[PDB]
DNA sequence: TATACAACCTACTACCTCAT
DNA sequence: TGAGGTAGTAGGTTGTATAGT
């Protein structure tokens, strides 16, 4: 007995009709034959096609695309159903499905040129009425349609290749965690020796006006040089707030909430890297927010660190890797490290107007993917480190800020195979 | 090294009930999840624009292919995706003339020549709709390039064009167009000249100001999946979603016109399942706030919102939902959700959660050049977590986002849930964006749209118009 | 009407959308 | 797809109370 609906068909060409007529045919009640559903690794591979047009397949429909008259598999293909033809001895057992546009008559090959054509070029749908209405015609055998075949298959065969796999994968993060904090956050009753009118970020040290106090985490004796006549302050005067305290909420003063400290905190932090990147080898990109600091040309050897390559070139151009940091206290205090790209006709002088540089950010962004974007910003913060686990950041003489180099690694089962 | 939970992908559910991953797919396999009677489009543009939008009819009748058409599946063609008819002989055109256009389009004023425009299209389609016996299903706005290139604010048309001095020394037509056809509700579904005849809009080299060879497909897609969802039914259901949710997204934009700053409309988009919404408008109030640079909402206003809501709920559903959900991008003050845990049934379980793109917790994945697939989660607290909307998605085989993905802080700022459904309930929402026909989508649907809504409300104030399903303000 | 401060507003940039 | 538009977030610029004449 036969009953299936075997396709023949150019791959990969035709592949996106191919896989649309198969499985709104299975969906709708057919049973297909294609190559398309099986992952054949037989020497019968060709025999199991031919067993199939041979004694079970009701229909052979063949793709009527230029590739699929021309193609050797699919002539070869043929070939079986004119030999089947005669047997069955019925008129429409072949189906040219006409899905080329641009079929010239010479392509076409001459045992289904002269048959009648299944015109999917108009519409794909008008076709798929003209493919059943003609098996309403000759009674070709179907059973009650059940989608639920139609995408079991396209579930399980087309997505088989690609799909969520319990595979393990590791994430590196961006954000840098803070390792260790000035063992107290004391506030300085500065009074006579505070000068509001002043500004401190040239004080070479994080330092903000909170009130009539002032904060920071360098000790009252740290500002001498930019800061007289303060050798007048009571060491004791000043409040000594235990920030081993402070990221637990511990800390709550109806004076000023923990909400007021952890805001605080950033500032500085952010305050102790800009400082911190005067010093340490990095010509700084400056947009409005915060700065962005890039390498400048020639700094690393052939303009790699540690094997990444840092400065590049695009166009005429020099692109050079540049971060930022946010600071953030929650969950874990942690540096944040954005990454950026950006921009030098010229080894150290920098483009001028940004519209280029977004243009070229953008342009150069579609080179890096995710390894890439991942090992730079690495290197980069490889790069700036001080010493073996981490960077320093320098809030006073004595105290300072260090965070790890590298970032929490987030591990996670569920991933995907890499094509 | 902490560990990231997955969330399985939610499953949207089309015609027969067969549910899987990609619209695009789940439409093409099956069709859709109401298939209609044959679309009734009308067209209101210039008699160019009707040769350009019949060239998209016949266009989309035939299949049309992406640049690869894994990473963005195949249009297979308008009938045999939505199984219907969107026939381009059957067109009820309302014409305008260049003589039109150039009359109207070329005062001195952006906003003069931008009202006026938006009220000659609505005049067009009003007196069509409104008149017409015979019956639209779609309005299709087919907006020459002259229009669109000027009939914004910041868009200067020189002053060697205009024919009349400004009378005197919002301004967004497209928005404005929908928010004055608001009050009588008509779909509006608004192209651009150059979109759907792309290749016949040469640049001074004679190559295409803007070439689509890459997507042609997937434009029908995004046009198709809307025009469908304008012209009656819903393209898709979410697939496996727990009886009885009700989420609400939370929208609002500052009125500049007002001297006191803080005038600001506010609204409420009430998502069940299906993401053919519900936009509660809520009347115009001192929401922004100077010191906290965020919206808020005093409790009368809010009650008034929440009840609207759940009894506009109650009227279609006939119960009160077991679970609200109110997304928005801000925290939430204690005496707005107050407000709101007054009007709430006593066994409904309220949730307010913030939704934010901040840019935290940037995940590299250690090896292979593409990023951390779509569905992974950091969970921070049992309140607060990390969902991955975006990134590598295999059915696509490409990264949603198309650098490094950036999650999405979701904390539960108010009430109290299992932060595990949660990122659940938000991912299942990316995924019901009918008009942007996606696999999924980046922000749930909640707040998706605040921004484009924000302007609609803003745009028309006078109004008071009733809660309104999407297709009116898309 | 001085300023000692409060709270805006404004670029700039990384994303993300649509007259898609 | 991409040329667009938006949404973060700082601040310096700015518009308001305080304070002293
Ligand atoms: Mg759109």
């Amino acid at each position: 007995m036969r009953n299936k609906i075997f396709i023949s068909h150019a791959t990969p060409e035709d592949d996106d009709f191919t896989r649309w007529l198969s499985l709104k045919l299975i969906g709708l009640g057919y049973e297909v034959w294609c190559d398309i559903l099986f992952l054949d690794k037989g020497v019968d591979f060709w025999s199991t096609i031919e067993k199939e047009i041979r004694e079970n397949t009701c229909k052979f429909l063949i793709v009527s695309s230029t590739a699929g008259n021309k193609r050797e598999g699919v002539l070869k293909e043929l070939a079986v159903a004119t030999k089947v033809k005669k047997h069955l001895q019925d008129d429409m057992f072949i189906i040219p499905l006409a899905i080329d546009e641009n079929l010239s008559y010479d392509d076409i090959n001459i045992e289904i040129v002269r048959l009648n054509a299944i015109d999917f070029k108009k519409s794909w749908a008008k076709g798929l009425q003209d493919l059943l209405d003609a098996f309403e015609k000759q009674n070709v055998p179907k059973k009650p349609p059940d989608h639920s075949k139609s995408n079991l298959l396209y579930q399980q065969i087309f997505l088989h290749d690609k799909q969520a796999i319990e595979k393990e994968e590791t994430y590196d993060s961006n954000w840098f965690p803070i390792i260790s904090f000035p063992n107290e956050l004391r506030f300085h009753r500065y009074d006579w020796r505070l000068p509001k009118q002043f500004d401190v970020r040239t004080l070479a040290f994080p330092a903000i006006r909170y009130k009539e106090y002032l904060c920071t985490f360098a000790w009252e004796y740290d500002f001498i040089h930019q800061l007289p006549k303060t050798e007048t302050y009571n060491g004791q005067e000043s409040i000594r707030i235990s920030t081993s305290d402070i990221l637990s909420g511990r800390y709550d003063t109806d004076f000023i909430r923990n909400y007021e400290c952890q805001r605080l905190i950033v500032q500085l932090i952010n305050k102790a890297f800009e400082l911190r990147m005067k010093d340490k080898n990095v010509r700084e990109y400056q947009m409005s927010k915060t700065f962005a600091y890039w390498i400048e040309k020639g700094k690393l050897e052939k303009d790699k660190f540690e094997k990444i390559k840092l400065v590049g070139k695009q166009k005429n151009k020099y692109w050079h890797f540049g971060i930022s940091a946010a600071g953030k206290l929650y969950p874990s205090p942690v540096l944040m490290v954005s990454s950026h790209i950006i921009f030098t006709m010229d080894g150290i002088n920098l483009i001028k107007s940004k519209s280029i540089q977004h243009s070229s950010r953008r342009k150069q962004g579609k080179n890096w993917w995710n390894d890439k974007w991942r090992e730079k910003l690495l290197a980069f913060i490889r790069f700036l480190s001080d010493d073996q686990n981490a960077i320093y950041l320098n809030v006073g003489s004595e105290e300072k800020i260090l965070i790890s180099n590298k970032p929490l690694k987030f591990f996670g089962k569920m991933s995907y195979v890499t094509p | 090294m902490k560990e990231l939970i997955y969330i399985e992908e939610p499953s949207i559910l089309f015609a027969h009930g067969q549910k899987c991953t990609d619209p695009r797919d789940g439409l093409a396999l099956f069709g859709p999840l109401n298939q209609i009677y044959g679309i009734k489009s009308g067209v209101v543009g210039t008699q160019k624009g009707l040769q350009i939008f019949k060239s998209y009819l016949d266009k989309i009748q035939k299949p049309i292919y992406n640049h690869n058409n894994i990473t963005r599946p195949m249009f297979p063609g308008f009938e045999a995706v939505f199984g219907c008819k969107w026939e381009s002989q059957n067109i009820v055109f309302k014409e305008i003339t260049d003589e039109e256009i150039r009359r109207y389009l070329f005062n001195a004023s952006t906003h003069k020549r931008t009202y006026d425009l938006v009220t000659l299209f609505n005049d067009k389609i009003i007196t069509a709709n409104k008149n017409d016996e015979e019956r639209v299903d779609v309005w299709f706005v087919i907006v020459p390039e002259e229009i669109y290139k000027y009939c914004r604010p910041n868009s200067v048309l020189p002053n060697e064009l205009v024919q009349t001095k400004s009378l005197i020394s919002d301004a967004q037509f497209h928005d404005q167009l929908k928010a004055r056809l608001l009050e009588h509700t008509i779909p509006t579904q608004i192209l651009r000249e150059s979109t759907l005849a792309w290749r016949d809009f040469k640049n001074t080299f004679g190559a295409p100001i803007r070439d689509f060879s890459k997507i042609e497909g997937h434009l029908a897609w995004t046009i198709s999946t809307a025009a469908y969802y304008k012209a009656g039914g819903k393209p898709w259901k979410l697939g496996d979603i727990r009886p009885g949710v009700c989420y609400l997204g939370l929208v609002y934009k500052k009125i500049e016109k007002s001297k006191n700053p803080q005038n600001a409309c506010c609204a409420a988009q009430m998502f069940l399942d299906n993401g053919d919404g519900t936009v509660f408008k809520g009347e115009v109030g001192p929401w922004y706030n100077p010191e906290k640079g965020e919206y808020h909402l005093k409790p009368k206003e809010a009650k008034a919102l929440l009840t609207q809501a759940l009894e506009s709920y109650k009227e279609q559903n006939k119960s009160y939902p077991k679970e609200v959900f109110i997304h928005a991008r801000t925290r939430f003050n204690d005496e707005e959700w107050n407000a709101f845990n007054e009007v709430t049934p006593k066994n409904t379980n309220l949730v307010g959660v913030t939704i934010t793109k901040s840019k935290p917790l940037k995940l590299y994945k250690t090896e292979g050049a593409f990023p951390i697939m779509r569905g992974n989660a950091y969970i921070v607290d049992e309140k607060k977590a990390f969902l991955w909307t975006l990134g590598f998605v295999p059915k696509l085989q490409s990264t949603l986002s198309m650098e490094v993905p950036n999650p999405i802080f979701i904390e539960i700022n108010k009430g109290e849930a299992e932060i595990q459904q949660v990122l659940k309930d938000i991912l299942a929402l990316t995924k019901l964006n009918y008009n942007a026909c996606i696999y999924a989508d980046g922000e749930p649907v909640t707040l998706r749209f605040a921004n484009k809504i924000g302007e609609i409300l803003t745009a028309s104030t006078e109004i008071k118009t009733p809660p309104l399903a999407f297709k009116y303000y898309i």
